[PDB]
RNA sequence: AUAACUGGCUUGUGGCAGUCAAGCGUUCAUAGCGACAUUGCUUUUUGAUUCUUCGAUGUCGGCUCUUCCUAUCAUACCGAAGCAGAAUUCGGUAAGCGUUGGAUUGUUCACCCACUAAUAGGGAACGUGAGCUGGGUUUAGACCGUCGUGAGACAGGUUAGUUUUACCCUACUGAUGAAUGUUAUCGCAAUAGUAAUUGAACUUAGUACGAGAGGAACCGUUCAUUCAGAUAAUUGGUUUUUGCGGCUGUCUGAUCAGGCAACGCCGCGAAGCUACCAUCUGCUGGAUUAUGGCUGAACGCCUCUAAGUCAGAAUCCAUGCUAGAACG
RNA sequence: UAACGAGAUUCCCACUGUCCCUAUCUACUAUCUAGCGAAACCACAGCCAAGGGAACGGGCUUGGCAGAAUCAGCGGGGAAAG
RNA sequence: GGCCAUGGAAGUCGGAAUCCGCUAAGGAGUGUGUAACAACUCACCGGCCGAAUGAACUAGCCCUGAAAAUGGAUGGCGCUCA
RNA sequence: AAUAGGGUGAAGCCAGAGGAAACUCUGGUGGAGGCUCGUAGCGGUUCUGACGUGCAAAUCGAUCGUCGAAUUUGGGUAUAGG
């Protein structure tokens, strides 16, 4: 197995935990939840989020 | 040739998805669902890895106005794998095949759903990015 | 004139009446078949359903696109500590039924079974079984006489079993007393073993091995008085309909002049008796131990609770059983688990589990951690630590 | 005392099924058909009649939902062929189990597109309006065409046109409950119900079969359709957690902190609930039908049958599952 | 026939729980209580199957059966009411 | 190995024929088998046992013919040298 | 006696440009209209929504037509059953 890691907040992704995201540029996102998936879709930059 | 596990359907017949191959149609216009079988009231629906009776409602004039076979590649609707992830792409692309699953074109934009690629070889070979 | 298009039937006919079950407690509607060859054991444990969790498994599946490959199920997850024999019960083979001979207790029964008898247990002279006790003065023969009348007449021996619910997180005192079927040996084997274990303990790992298939009988959700729509999936009228959509629009045709057994109707959903069949032991876990949520390949020491504990249950700190899926019953529901009735030897009930990782990060939340020491050492040092 | 629904008699008509066998079928009546005749069945057609209802039984169709029939479209087991295989056709036991998504049309009917194992036909007051809907028909407004001197007519076209009441009895679905000395725990099981369904891929195997072209099946293995029963790990959805944050206008002199905007708006949002939008689970013995047989007379032979007897279907009865007789 | 039209009709873009296929939430009911307290309707009444019968019975005939008192829903029947 | 058709057909693919001779027995052949014969099998006559046998028709009961929708009616139970 | 606030921008008028003339063009100004969006008002399209023993023998909610004139309206007054 394998833990992968939020492409937003750095949130550690358990097997099963979070969504899984492929853009039109086959680039691979992954969110540990909701609450980091909604952010990006906002176009949010987690540089400015202050618990990222 | 493969048997695929179960996923969660994204395109009720209605929906038009965008024709991913350079065989010159931008549209797929889902008509039916290869393998539906009966139940009231209850739309086909197909999810990547399907075939599909599709018109194309934008693209060039001689792939117009008929009935072709097409498989979905990629859907936006999240769908768990086994391996319990669940993912979605950013929209929902198709291509056009044969009643064998050769493809019409020669090369596929953007990337393919690992349960599209390990179900049909043709278009596996046509393919470039295999998520 | 007939149906203008044809359709399956809403529901199963097979669960009528689909009204509450007489008591919480589910009970074992059939047992398994007997056989003498066998040594003598038990075919039943009373647990308390804790909650759900997620694991890592290796699939051992030829033919599979997932075989040798990770897959993620649920699981669920029941608190098991050992079970005390307090009774036997004999029941002769007549030609109108079983029907039981005699009910042989123990000598002392704690406190927690003897609540069981008592709707109002502190308002109580607490005076059951004490002349029963006092049958076993100095010389216990009626008992001797007793056991020997269900070893000369009783063909089936079934043994009077209670939970230790003072070692769940349960503030419920009463303890679960159920009846659990001997199997193997002879009626005389039967009664002896069933003797010799009077006021002792039995362990799930006495009864059941990891990677068995496993029957739950349990009583199901409660959701109250439902509608057609969710108690029988039946299709929701237009929106425009007059005086609501959420209904079957024709209960029966003129005639028969009555409303059919078959018609779906509003009434009581969930709270019923189920007996659901085929749940995989993925892991039978000891309390005494501190790896309860380790693996072969995952070493942290760690309990099978997750982070924060159980939602509504607390934390298990008995013996437990992992089961594959999802289990009949709520949280804090009292499960009945009975050996399976036939013989598989499928691939799936012959496989070999052995677990990856097993999920212990928060169910209350969205939870990030397994540990806290894990927490700790990603977040660091906070102000409340000083 | 009499028409326009349903219902009743009849069955001309409609539909379906037999017999006799001149012919068809390369030969060859009966593999599959079958004229001239003739015997029937059915009441999903239309007639015939006017028995019931005119101090009123709400008259089309669709949606929703249950049940029933078999004259079986598919699925099980079999017999026959002008059955080499594959395919196909006829038949037996069979209604256990399913029989779809759409364009046009108010349509029933129809016709096209497409999937599918199949998209069989019907009944239940032409099931089903105190279930809905109201597109059609069939009040009153209005237009057109034809007819009429006219008022007006049309079984012709068109457009707009109120769809009421259940709290009673029963029935259904669920829920309490007196008395069978009291109270408590664990049980037994009469009776009633019952559940699973269908497809695909790999192997067998490019094998049997076939000149070739083509081209199976059993054991086994992995998935999927329709259905069913749970469950809330995960993911998604939901937010009066008005939990946290943000925003506008105004009011409390300002700040802090707040009030109101008929939950003010926006982002996140646990818990709870919930989704083939999520996960899990859906058992194994016996007896039989058709059918194929053994021995074996009748009838010195023959013969599955007469006595006796073997195997055997998606059938049946059990196992298993639900309720537990509130007078077991 | 430009313009105009809460007029009738067809198609397209956008948008949508109309639908696939449903799920969740709020207030007010419904529900229980104190007080208050009508009306429609009413030959007698109210469990089924077949038969015959004014040819579609709650009552008749032949069978199935049948155990006090009851609560919330429901819309098959009372060829329910109006 | 009858004639003619036939690549071949000799009884057993198909057409005129359907005879004769020996026989008590035998068809220009009732089938299986051959590319074709051959082969065996039958038609009929023998040996054997030895007392009955075959065909057509008539009408009694029973069966097939004989398919519909809630579960159900020789009135019900039930009845088989009734 | 009554009729928020906007949009559009008719004649007439001022200035400039082009042209031989006949005239044309541009920027302003002005504030017309049974014009227009839309309150009050007047009306009553759709949900065939609520209700339908109602709050009501015609109401309630949203949506909607029109809204400076063939406008709305009080009071007085006239016309009376073929
Ligand atoms: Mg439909
Ligand atoms: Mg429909
Ligand atoms: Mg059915
Ligand atoms: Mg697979
Ligand atoms: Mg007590
Ligand atoms: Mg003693
Ligand atoms: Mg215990
Ligand atoms: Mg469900
Ligand atoms: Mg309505
Ligand atoms: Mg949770
Ligand atoms: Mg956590
Ligand atoms: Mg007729
Ligand atoms: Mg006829
Ligand atoms: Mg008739
Ligand atoms: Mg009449
Ligand atoms: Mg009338
Ligand atoms: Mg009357
Ligand atoms: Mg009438
Ligand atoms: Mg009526
Ligand atoms: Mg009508
Ligand atoms: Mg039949
Ligand atoms: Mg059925
Ligand atoms: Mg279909
Ligand atoms: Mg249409
Ligand atoms: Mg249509
Ligand atoms: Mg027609
Ligand atoms: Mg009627
Ligand atoms: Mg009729
Ligand atoms: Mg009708
Ligand atoms: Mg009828
Ligand atoms: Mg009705
Ligand atoms: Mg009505
Ligand atoms: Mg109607
Ligand atoms: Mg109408
Ligand atoms: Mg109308
Ligand atoms: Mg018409
Ligand atoms: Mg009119
Ligand atoms: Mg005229
Ligand atoms: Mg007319
Ligand atoms: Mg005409
Ligand atoms: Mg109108
Ligand atoms: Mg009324
Ligand atoms: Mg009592
Ligand atoms: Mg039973
Ligand atoms: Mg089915
Ligand atoms: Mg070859
Ligand atoms: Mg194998
Ligand atoms: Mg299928
Ligand atoms: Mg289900
Ligand atoms: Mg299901
Ligand atoms: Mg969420
Ligand atoms: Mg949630
Ligand atoms: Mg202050
Ligand atoms: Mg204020
Ligand atoms: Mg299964
Ligand atoms: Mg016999
Ligand atoms: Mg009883
Ligand atoms: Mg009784
Ligand atoms: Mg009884
Ligand atoms: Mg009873
Ligand atoms: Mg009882
Ligand atoms: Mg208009
Ligand atoms: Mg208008
Ligand atoms: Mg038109
Ligand atoms: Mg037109
Ligand atoms: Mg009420
Ligand atoms: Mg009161
Ligand atoms: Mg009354
Ligand atoms: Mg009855
Ligand atoms: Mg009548
Ligand atoms: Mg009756
Ligand atoms: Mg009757
Ligand atoms: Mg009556
Ligand atoms: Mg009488
Ligand atoms: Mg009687
Ligand atoms: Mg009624
Ligand atoms: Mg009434
Ligand atoms: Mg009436
Ligand atoms: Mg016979
Ligand atoms: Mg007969
Ligand atoms: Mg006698
Ligand atoms: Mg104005
Ligand atoms: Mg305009
Ligand atoms: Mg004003
Ligand atoms: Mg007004
Ligand atoms: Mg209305
Ligand atoms: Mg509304
Ligand atoms: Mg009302
Ligand atoms: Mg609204
Ligand atoms: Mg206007
Ligand atoms: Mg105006
Ligand atoms: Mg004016
Ligand atoms: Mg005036
Ligand atoms: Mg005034
Ligand atoms: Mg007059
Ligand atoms: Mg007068
Ligand atoms: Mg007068
Ligand atoms: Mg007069």
């Amino acid at each position: 197995m394998k833990i992968e890691v939020d492409s937003f907040s750095g949130s550690k992704i358990y097997p099963g935990r979070g969504t899984l995201f492929v853009r039109g540029d086959s680039k691979i996102f992954r969110f540990q939840s909701s609450k980091s998936a909604s952010l990006f879709q906002q176009r949010k930059n987690p540089r400015r989020i202050s618990w990222t | 040739s493969g048997n695929k596990f179960r996923m969660s359907l994204a395109l009720p017949v209605g929906a038009v998805m965008n024709c991913a191959d350079n065989s010159g149609a931008r549209n797929l216009y889902v008509l039916a669902v290869k393998g539906t079988g009966a139940r009231l009231n209850r739309l086909p629906a197909a999810a990547a890895g399907d075939m599909v009776m599709a018109t194309v409602k934008k693209g060039k004039p001689e792939l117009r106005k008929k009935v072709m076979p097409a498989i979905v590649i990629r859907q936006s609707k999240p769908w768990r794998r086994r391996d319990g992830v669940y993912l979605y792409f950013e929209d929902n692309a198709g291509v056009i095949v044969n009643p064998k699953g050769e493809m019409k074109g020669s090369a596929i934009t953007g990337p393919v759903a690992k349960e599209c690629a390990d179900l049909w070889p043709r278009i596996a070979s046509n393919s470039g990015v295999v998520v | 004139s007939h149906r203008k298009y044809e359709a399956p039937r809403h529901g199963s006919l097979g669960f009528l009446p689909r009204k509450r079950a007489a008591k919480q407690r589910g009970r074992v509607k059939s047992f398994p078949k007997d056989v003498k060859s066998k040594p003598v054991a038990l075919t039943a444990f009373l647990g308390y359903k804790a909650g759900m969790t997620t694991i890592v498994r290796d699939l051992d599946r030829p033919g599979s696109k997932m075989h040798k490959r990770e897959v993620v199920e649920a699981a669920t997850v029941v608190d098991t500590p050992p079970m005390v024999v307090v009774g036997v019960v004999g029941y002769v083979e007549t030609p109108r039924g079983l029907r039981s001979l005699t009910t042989v207790w123990a000598e002392h029964l704690s406190e927690e079974v003897r609540r069981r008898f008592y709707k109002n247990w502190y308002k109580s002279k607490k005076k059951a079984f004490t002349k029963y006790s006092g049958k076993y003065a100095t010389d216990a023969k009626q008992v001797e006489t007793e056991l020997a009348r269900i070893k000369k007449y009783a063909s089936v021996v079934r043994v009077l079993a209670h939970t230790q619910i003072k070692k769940t997180p349960l503030s419920q005192k009463k303890a679960h007393l159920a009846e659990i079927q001997i199997n193997g040996g002879s009626v005389s084997d039967k009664v002896d073993w069933a003797k010799e274990h009077f006021e002792k303990e039995v362990s799930v790992d006495s009864v059941f091995e990891q990677d068995e298939m496993i029957d739950v009988i349990a009583v199901t959700k409660g959701h109250g008085f439902e509608g057609v729509t969710h108690r029988w999936g039946t299709k929701k009228l237009p929106r425009k309909t007059h005086r609501g959509l959420r209904k079957v629009a024709c209960i029966g045709a003129w005639h028969p002049a009555n409303v059919n057994w078959t018609v779906a109707r509003a009434g009581q959903n969930g709270y019923h008796h189920r007996t659901s069949i085929n749940h995989k032991v993925y892991r039978v876990g000891k309390g005494t131990d501190e790896a309860n949520g380790a693996t072969e390949f995952d070493r942290t020491k760690k309990t099978i609770n997750p982070m924060g504990g159980f939602v509504r249950y607390g934390n298990v700190n008995n013996d437990f059983v992992l089961l594959k899926g999802s289990i009949p019953g709520v949280k804090k529901r009292v499960v009945t688990l009975r050996k399976s009735l036939y013989v598989d030897t499928s691939r799936r009930a012959v496989e070999k589990v052995n677990l990856k990782w097993i999920d212990t990060a928060s169910r209350f939340g969205k939870g990030r951690f397994q540990t806290p020491a894990e927490k700790h050492a990603f977040m660091g040092t906070l102000k409340k630590d000083l």
